[PDB]
């Protein structure tokens, strides 16, 4: 009826905590999940880690990116792993998770924030050049600024991470979409989504 | 496909802008100004010499305009004209070019992110848009133990200090915590010493202590965990 079986839960992936719980100490851009994480410290910190061994999957790949792109991204991974709002959009392919509503803004300001930084494909999902033991571009591939291969905000979103996020047309405090971060002093905005979502209507 | 990080470097620009309006009208054909400036242009707009990053430290960017400079003054300063001086400059800065593929290849190998622990913050400056930001190098959350034994009655003096740290930005205080067996802790000193001392050691001072290198950011920079022993 409310769905409280799908709150408050963490995936059955690799890196997530069976259970969440607070913790002392997160890194960096994980911070606003310490109240209540499905990531242990060492998760958090492998987040920030130039090919993080979580996913073996290069940033650098068209070279580093401009620091603001970085931190969108890692803020992107801190989210998946340490978010305890996601039962809704739990699905098994051992759990993944499929079309998380970022609001608009956060993908927005995603977008916005690396349209200076440059990649080589507009389907990260597949179809990567993977002899190194990272991805490299394929041959022929040409780097080129995000605006490029990411033509709209939604495109970066819904790409980079084969479709764990949906870009939602809804806006921020909405009720009706998730933030991929949050300011720690203003408290979680995602509880209440996640709640909503977990119910019939 | 990416511009030659050299004319990140304004006196470069302003000494390639000088050589089309103060150079070229005594020393090349009128009817050749415009097609020559665009090669030229076009020379700078890519630089194929080069596992290349796209970025470049200060020091770096300034050896290669430096050299560059260097070379194209004394091209102007020779006064030559016509073909020769056609064939001289696109020499040099192929030449110059490939100079500077060494130091790039030579910073990248030596300069970046040199820390081998913790987390350095460098300014670098990003070739393809000029753009001079601060990169976090992350090499382990940790930088692992340190023993230590002090004989009883001399000082102890834990150092927190790291090559790198002088260089790196966004620093803050050294921290030196003590560690109790009842999962508490002390914070016993907080400034910009980057070593404690503790003068004349009794056995009470043995244990363990936690040094952090703080940083402007949210985390800390350097972890170093000391164990100290007293001996009698
Ligand atoms: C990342 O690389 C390591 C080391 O080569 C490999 O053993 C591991 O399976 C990779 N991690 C993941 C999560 O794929
Ligand atoms: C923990 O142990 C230390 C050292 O024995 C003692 O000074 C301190 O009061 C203890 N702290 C607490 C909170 O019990
Ligand atoms: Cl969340």
């Amino acid at each position: 009826p409310w769905g409280d079986e799908l709150l408050n839960i963490c995936m059955n992936a690799k890196h997530h905590k069976r259970v969440p719980s607070p913790e002392d100490k997160l890194y960096e851009e994980c911070i606003p999940w310490k109240d209540n994480a499905c990531c242990t410290l060492t998760t958090s910190w492998e987040a920030h880690l130039d090919v993080s061994p979580l996913y073996n999957f290069s940033l650098f790949h068209c070279g580093l990116l401009m620091p603001g792109c970085r931190k969108h991204f890692i803020q992107a991974i801190c989210f998946y792993e340490c978010s305890p709002n996601l039962g809704p959009w739990i699905q098994p392919v051992g759990e993944r998770v499929v079309n998380v509503p970022l609001c608009q803004e956060d993908c927005e300001e995603w977008w916005e924030d690396c349209r200076m930084s440059y990649t080589c494909k507009s389907n990260w999902r597949g179809g990567w050049d993977w002899s190194q033991g990272k991805n490299r571009c394929p041959k022929g591939a040409q780097c080129l600024p995000f605006s490029h291969y990411f033509p709209t905000p939604a495109d970066l979103c819904e790409k980079t991470w084969s479709n764990s996020f949906k870009a939602s047309p809804e806006r921020r405090n909405s009720g009706r979409c998730l933030q991929k971060w949050f300011e720690p002093a203003q408290g979680n905005p995602n509880v209440a989504v996640a709640r909503l979502f977990a119910s019939e209507f | 496909r990416s511009p030659w990080c050299v004319i990140c470097d304004p006196s470069v620009v302003l000494a390639l802008k000088s050589l089309e309006k103060d150079y070229l009208p005594g020393h090349l054909d009128a009817k050749h100004h415009k097609a020559m400036m665009e090669r030229v242009e076009n020379a700078v707009k890519d630089f194929q010499e080069l596992a290349y990053m796209g970025v470049v430290d200060e020091a770096t960017l300034q050896k290669g305009s430096w050299s560059l400079l260097k070379d194209l003054k004394r091209i102007t300063d020779s006064d030559v004209k016509g073909d020769l001086f056609v064939k001289e400059l696109f020499w040099m800065l192929h030449l110059q070019k490939e100079t500077f593929a060494t130091y790039v290849a030579r910073f990248q190998k030596e300069a970046y992110c040199p820390n081998k622990c913790g987390v350095m913050l460098q300014t670098l400056i990003w070739c393809k848009n000029c753009k001079k930001e601060v990169h976090a190098c992350r090499k382990s959350y940790d930088c692992g133990e340190r023993n230590v034994e002090v004989p009883q009655m001399e000082d102890m003096i834990l150092d927190c200090e790291l090559n790198w740290h002088q260089a790196s930005e966004g620093l803050t205080d050294y921290s030196f915590y003590r560690v109790w067996g009842n999962n508490t802790e002390t914070l016993v000193s907080k400034g910009k010493e980057a070593t404690l001392t503790k003068p004349m050691v009794g056995p009470e001072d043995a244990g363990s202590y936690r040094c952090e290198l703080g940083s402007v950011n949210s985390s800390p920079a350097t972890i170093i965990n000391f164990h100290v022993t007293v001996l009698p």
